[PDB]
This record gives C-alpha cells, structure tokens and sequence, in this order.
C-alpha cells in the first residue's frame, strides 16, 4: 500500500482514562495533522483504543522507556 | 530532534471505535495523589 | 482460538540505527525479560525491523511525544 | 512510575529479524549536537 500525501491520522479520536494495566501494547503513528497518535489494543482480545499521548500513564510510559 | 520529522504515512487504516473512557482530557504530568489508593 | 499466553518478548534483537524517514510507525510493548520493546515497519516490505529503545531518534521521538 | 508492571505482550506473530543496520548501541540522551546540519 503506497503511502500517499494527505493530512490524516489513523485514529481521529482519542481515548483518555483507559486502564494502563488493561492494555497490551501501544502503537505510535505521528501523522501530519495530529500531535502524536498512539493506538493500544486491550488484553485477551477486547477493543482497541487510541490514546492521547499526553495521558499520565503515557507520560510515565514514554519517559520510563526513555530515561528512568 | 529528528523525532518530529514527518515521514510519509497515509492510506493506512485504524478503525475508530468509540470515545468512551473520558475520551477528552490531557496530562496532570506527575503524581495526582500522594498515596491514598486505599 | 483460546488465549494461550506466555511470557515472551516479541523480538529478540533491536536496531539502533534504523532510518526514521524509512519507517512508518512504531509498535511498543512492555516485555517481561526485555526492557522496552519497540518494533517498526518500514515503508513497504523491505523487512520489518525491531528497534532499539536506546536509539537516538527514538529518544527524541518519545521525548517530544510527551507534550511537543 | 505508575506503570512498572508488565502486560501480556504475548500473541504476536511477525517475521522476527536480527542485526541489520547496526543493532548494538546506546543513546546520547538528546542531540548529537543541537542541530548541526549547517
């Protein structure tokens, strides 16, 4: 799939107070239109939520994978 | 800082589910509660 | 299919010099026996590579996504 | 941090790679120089 040029984001809406303990992973796509877009998929097999990159648990998440 | 440099990304899809868990708020940056989890 | 879960790391190796312009997105998982696990899919199927959390642009990537 | 616990990062099926471009170094925290391209 040839990636084209247009201001779009994967997720247009973000989830906010989702449980960091209930997600399995994050997937980050920074698209020209959005600050930073993170998509997370819940444990077992449940819904997928797109998260705001500025969530406190994300604040913890990014900073800890960075420096600690 | 090259981490802000845009890469060509489009024609990819992720399906919008629903804004559910608050769905519109932002950081408190650090600890919100000292220790009162109980 | 049932959820036959185990404690594993997705990838075993990490790339510390992948081109930030050649990647499309990042996949981040917190693994049990591995520090931070990031894997990225390049533009088209060259191969998907596993990324080093310690990679320079990853540092900048995470750091900026925290607020911008 | 709030998130110290590990999640089930299992159920992942791709074609795992190995060392490709470099694959063994550490960060410089931030900048190799504060943008010295010119």
């Amino acid at each position: 799939k040839p990636v084209s040029l247009s201001y779009r984001c994967p997720c247009r809406f973000f989830e906010s107070h989702v449980a960091r303990a209930n997600v399995k992973h994050l997937k980050i796509l920074n698209t020209p239109n959005c600050a930073c877009q993170i998509v997370a998929r819940l444990k077992n097999n449940n819904r997928q939520v797109c998260i705001d990159p500025k969530l406190k648990w994300i604040q913890e998440y990014l900073e800890k994978c960075l420096n600690k | 800082m090259e981490g802000i440099s845009i890469y060509t990304s489009d024609n990819y899809t992720e399906e919008m589910g629903s804004g559910d868990y608050d769905s519109m708020k932002e950081p408190a940056f650090r600890e919100e509660n000292a220790n009162f989890n109980k």
